[PDB]
């Protein structure tokens, strides 16, 4: 019933768009979407996709203007100026911007302004957004934020459990890093970029670098900042990501303490938003996978029962997705709006 | 010699530039390139590559527009359009076109007219005029400042044609092609996103890209006495900078094994080919061709042939350095090719080509 | 219904069950395999792939050598000889070759007496004598409970093949030569690592080897009316699972276009060649096919002729999953094609039933 | 001019080759190889590299018996038997054994039970042998020590300036991880591999491990045991491995302060061993550069002035035989056993 229109029909578009078939119960009725790229492109490109595959979901269209796919017929447009970007001719109620490019407000004022009514940017908003994030960011939260975004998957993903933690054991210090996989944020070849890491094509080198993550913890987690800060690793990997941060947990504790609590959590609530083992199981076993991330048991050692290393293997793109989808869902709920 | 700029700072010219600094004999000089990108960014990635590593050589970092090739002072520009920078006033004598973006000469034409008073096009055909020049093949066949746009198809033509040429000349070409799969760059996409060719709108090095590429048939543009004989496509794949075809055409002549013609062609490899070619024998790979200066390398051990007419060409060639040493073939080529200012035969005295040089009228040139 | 296992366990002895299980006409199931590396890899290995993905099955771990699949149990082996693997206490009617090291019927051969009913082959065995099996071309050809360890060519021509055979079937053709993508293995190290073979030894995922294609010859193995002309390398190149040729082939025929040819593709290929040939018309890459089972993935577009006749015939395709496919394929197959039934000799007339157990009748001697 | 031979010799031997050349006077003759791999192989082996490229050096074989590098002749037997190698023949000094499988003393002295008189190994030495690393422990050797061994690359990497992090402010704790490369050791594809990680294809997943690193850390430095230790990281690179460790340090600092604690280290000790900067390289910008690694001073973040970030492009192929190599020198020089 959400009549919408994403912006950057990246591959979160697809996987929204793909998660808009999976996730069930949608009233995500994202009729249009935006990508400045060539839409019949963006067809084949939504049709075909190399990770989890080709959206074998087969697609009907008469004309470029109208586009139908699996009865929800979808129109989309390629433009730069959310302005130039109509989008009251649908009276649009949400957008997300994956282009990365629209980092702030303004452009999703420029969305709301051609006729948008809701936003969140999945990409932690340079500036002017107080970002929403479940987990961290979605209790408080307020349909009736028209602006709002989302952190990059690391933090999208790395907030509860430690939260948690830090809900149950505390943290005093922690040390974030991620496996965090390449994407269009770094040139494939070593193209001129701002970041010289991102410059270069790196095809088998990781970035060290630094995700908004230990940034947008302030936001989600307004205790954990500071001591609780590490980096991002942007590896040579298309895929699914791990997480390796090691905290100082505050209180004493040791592995298996927080990993039933760990379990219990998703056992109820990270239910679909992450989740912990220690199945040995490597990307592939994480194809479209939603419970963001299982913690390991085994590596994820203890010392001084603060010293606590940390590793998961994380959906840095679907289940990025499904955790840019689950409040996205829930703001087109409470529909104030 | 030469002052010489780019456009914009190409791969390959940062891949030539290790080359140029490198490089024995440059009558030319490059001083200039462009970076809208930050000369240190620029610098750091013409230092730093990825497939040959950093520069052995420690370029210095002065001023944002002109850092040092260890000491070489080259400046930079900072755009995509050359009518706002001067290579007049950089003297540049030839600009390089190590983009393609000006994939049409006019286009090139504002850089002749911004300064250029030659241009080298790192770029295959697209209209007509297109100066199809490869060394080896074509080289001594230019015309001293004839069409000062010059142009060097990549090597998925510039590589292939000469013992592709050789091959007829050797064997005799009836009709057929090769392919290569060729390596992963940007023309082709970083993951699956926006791009007219579904396939170069990919993932590449988790993929491959048979894709038409005119270069399999533009070898006439270089080699028309085999016009009507070509075809071919590229693979864009997991490779750096690389790549091998296998030119399977029914030959004119008997249908004896390739070794043999390969012999020959050890021959032309260390003939016209020298420096060009290697009738390499061991079995080797693409690492095996790193730094390839040659502008190709042959495995006659396993060319071979299946009814003798079509040639089981195994041969390999790296797609950009060698392009880059291309680059100076053609280059210091032009160099002799075109004597710059070093004009010690003036006849603008005495002799009509005065006016000429002076000014055009009524006069010594009054032409058409 | 068929007794069944696998020698050894490779991604082949993971491919299958996959399908197998996945299947819904298996009227054969297997009930052991030879993982020695315990259920608990066995069930990781095989519920876990690395490019299907994890299986989608609750193959589950029954005691660690008698596992689960989705409730269906089967026992697991964990030996490299077949001497002491029981298959006649396992009955098994069907194993299938899962140590390459068999290029021979006659280690096959040490299951056959040990309760191997039949020995699915695999791979190319070295061992020519198999009567070379192929799905479209002499799969049903093939001869039941006739020298019942059964062969199965190279995937690469495998699924080449039925294409492959289909275009001389359409055309008729003088010969042909190619070179498929051979995707990264482990067979290549990933390490440049000690090697009976120079190019296999190669660090693999990074250099991309041309290498031997007796699969060619498997064309004729199975192409008899095709002897001779074909050939072909073996591009051992960086990918997980896909291979593609094209095939530089002069087309006996007179020379029209490939269209026409790929129409009789739309319609051999609609035709027997369901299954296995695919001539999709989006031009799409190697992810395009994983997980889809058609065989042979050609690409009427992409496709080419040179003179009209010397056709530029691509196919993109996987190399184990369609294989995995293959296995099927003879599978149920054979499994109609086991008797089930009695004979009706005549244990007078054809004594050789009498003799069959009187096999000590010098009413028998025959050739002996 | 020290006799040595080489089992299980490979690439990091044939790095050690390829340095043992680029090691103008090299003190180790080493005119002895095992390597049950064929001749010209052998030879490619070392001739053709993939990583630094085929050895610049041309190969010559005297037809098949023997093959002579850069004017020298050199021998490689070939047998399983860890003694048979006839290491006697020329009463080798010291042996190489790359197959690491005998990580007891034994197979070493059954290296040594036929000529052979030396050893080192890139396992970790289990136990019955020193736990000798450059930087750290190739001191306290007296060349008495025969058979001792080279534990992890990161082992080996990490010790001489870890060392150095305890000295300048004392480690409260530490965790460490590496991005270890993807090697055949780790099954590259799926087969019977101990790790159901290792055992995988993966050419584009990681490996959850721990290392020597995680251990010799005590055997190296007494006090760095467990609230000192960590886990490895196998992952999908061919190349120089970086160091994800954070360490819990004593004495409260700033990033940098310990980078200038640890410009002197390069200024003093890592000089030649490690190296250190902040100018953004990749794992390339530090092939076959024989300092082990170069810490990213920047990013190797302070927080809480104690759980300080460790960060540092290693080379785990090429320092690991020069260390090694180096470490060869050592026992090279001083040469009584
Ligand atoms: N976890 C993170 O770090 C994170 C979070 C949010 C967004 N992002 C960035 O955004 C993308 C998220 O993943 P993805 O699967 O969608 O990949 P993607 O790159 O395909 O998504 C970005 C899409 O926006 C399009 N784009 C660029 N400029 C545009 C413009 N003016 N208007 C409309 N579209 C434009 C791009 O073509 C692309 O299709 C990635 O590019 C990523 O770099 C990253
Ligand atoms: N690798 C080769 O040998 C070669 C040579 C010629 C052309 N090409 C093809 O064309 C492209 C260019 O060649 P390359 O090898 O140098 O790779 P490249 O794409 O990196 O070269 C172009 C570079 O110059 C700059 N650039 C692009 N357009 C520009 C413009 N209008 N103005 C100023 N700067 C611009 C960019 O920095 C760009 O990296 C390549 O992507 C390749 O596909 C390749
Ligand atoms: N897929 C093809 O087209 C093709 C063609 C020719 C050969 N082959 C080879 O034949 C095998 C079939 O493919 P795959 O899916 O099985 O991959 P695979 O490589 O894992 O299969 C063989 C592997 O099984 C194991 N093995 C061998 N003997 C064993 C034994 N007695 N007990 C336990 N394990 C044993 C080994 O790990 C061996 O490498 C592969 O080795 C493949 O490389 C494949
Ligand atoms: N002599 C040869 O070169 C040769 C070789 C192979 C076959 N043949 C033919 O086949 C038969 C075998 O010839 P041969 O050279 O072995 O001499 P042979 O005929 O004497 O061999 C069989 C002998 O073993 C015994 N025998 C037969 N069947 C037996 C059985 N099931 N179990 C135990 N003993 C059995 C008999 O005593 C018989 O003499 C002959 O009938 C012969 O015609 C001959
Ligand atoms: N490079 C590192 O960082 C590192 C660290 C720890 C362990 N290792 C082990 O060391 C090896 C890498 O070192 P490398 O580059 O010198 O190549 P390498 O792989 O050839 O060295 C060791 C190899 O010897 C082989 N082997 C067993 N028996 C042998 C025999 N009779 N003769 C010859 N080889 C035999 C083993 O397969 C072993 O992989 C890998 O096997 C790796 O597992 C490496």
């Amino acid at each position: 019933k959400l009549k919408v229109a994403i912006n950057g029909f990246g591959r979160i578009g697809r996987n929204f768009l793909r998660c808009w078939h999976g996730r069930k119960d949608s009233p995500l009725d994202v009729v249009v979407i935006n990508d400045t790229g060539g839409v019949k492109q963006a067809s084949h490109l939504l049709k075909y996709d190399s990770i989890l595959g080709t959206f074998d979901a087969d697609v009907k269209t008469a004309g470029d203007s109208a586009i139908s796919v699996d009865g929800k017929v979808i129109k989309v447009v390629s433009d730069r100026n959310p302005v130039n970007l109509p989008w009251g001719d649908m009276g649009i109620d949400l957008v997300i911007e994956g282009t990365g490019v629209f980092v702030d407000r303004d452009g999703a004022g420029k969305h709301l302004q051609a006729g948008a009514k809701k936003v969140l940017i999945t990409a932690p908003g340079k500036g002017d957004i107080p970002t929403y994030v479940v987990g961290v960011n979605e209790e408080g939260y307020t349909h009736a934020d028209t602006i709002i975004s989302n952190a990059s998957c690391t933090t999208n993903c790395l907030a509860p459990f430690v939260k948690v933690l830090d809900q149950k054991f505390g943290i005093i210090k922690g040390t974030m890093t991620t496996t965090h996989s390449y994407t269009g944020d770094q040139r494939l070849l070593d193209a001129s970029h701002r970041d010289l890491r991102r410059a270069r094509a790196a095809c088998l080198n990781i970035v060290p670098t630094s995700t908004g993550a230990a940034k947008a913890v302030a936001l989600v987690l307004p205790n954990l900042k500071g001591k609780l800060n590490g980096i991002a690793l942007r590896v040579p990997t298309p895929n699914v990501s791990v997480v390796d941060l090691v905290v100082q947990v505050s209180k004493k504790t040791f592995a298996e303490e927080v990993n039933a609590a760990f379990r219990e959590s998703a056992d109820n609530e990270l239910k679909g938003i992450l989740s912990v083992c220690d199945e040995p199981l490597v990307s592939i076993d994480f194809r479209c996978t939603d419970v963001s991330s299982t913690i390991d048991s085994s590596l994820t050692m203890v010392m001084g029962d603060d010293m606590v290393k940390v590793i998961a293997w994380y959906d840095n793109e679907w289940g990025y997705s499904q955790r840019v989808v689950d409040l996205a869902d829930i703001v087109a709920n409470k529909w104030q709006a | 010699k030469l002052k010489v700029a780019i456009n914009g700072f190409g791969r390959i010219g940062r891949n030539f530039l290790r080359c140029w600094h490198g490089r024995k004999d440059s009558p030319l000089d490059v001083v200039v390139v462009n970076d809208s990108g930050g000369v240190k960014s620029a610098t750091h990635l013409l230092k730093y590559d990825s497939i040959l590593g950093t520069f052995k050589a420690d370029v210095k970092i002065i001023d944002n527009e002109t850092f040092s090739i260890d000491g070489k002072p080259i400046k930079v520009v900072s755009n995509r359009d050359p009518l706002k920078l001067p290579w007049a006033e950089l003297g540049i004598d030839i600009v390089i076109e190590g983009t393609g973006v000006f994939v049409d000469g006019p286009g090139a034409g504002k850089h002749i007219q911004a300064g250029a008073k030659k241009v080298i096009i790192t770029a295959p055909a697209k209209g007509s005029d297109i100066p199809t020049y490869v060394v080896g093949v074509n080289e001594k066949d230019y015309g001293h400042d004839v069409a000062n746009i010059i142009s060097n198809a990549s090597c998925t033509t510039n590589c292939l044609a000469p013992f592709v040429k050789v091959l007829d000349e050797e064997l005799g070409i009836v009709k057929g092609t090769m392919t290569t799969t060729h390596s992963y760059t940007g023309d082709q996409r970083l993951l699956d996103a926006s791009h007219r060719d579904l396939r170069r709108a990919r993932a590449a090095a988790l993929n491959i890209v048979p894709t038409s590429t005119g270069a399999a048939k533009a070898v006439s543009l270089v080699l028309p006495q085999l016009k009507g004989k070509l075809n071919g496509i590229a693979l864009r794949v997991p490779t750096p900078n690389v790549s091998v075809v296998d030119l399977v055409v029914n030959i004119e002549k008997v249908g004896v094994t390739a070794e043999d013609v390969n012999n020959a062609f050890r021959k032309a490899a260390a003939g016209p080919l020298k420096g060009v070619l290697d009738v390499c024998d061991i079995p080797l790979v693409s690492v095996d061709f790193r730094c390839s200066d040659f502008s190709s390398t042959i495995d006659s051990s396993l060319t071979m042939v299946m009814g003798g007419d079509m040639v089981k060409v195994v041969a390999w060639y790296d797609n950009e350095w060698g392009y880059s040493q291309r680059v100076v073939d053609l280059a210091d080529l032009v160099a002799n090719k075109w004597p710059g200012l070093e004009g010690s035969v003036a006849s603008g005295d005495p002799l009509e080509d005065f006016c000429k040089d002076n000014p055009a009228d009524e006069e010594c040139k009054l032409y058409e």
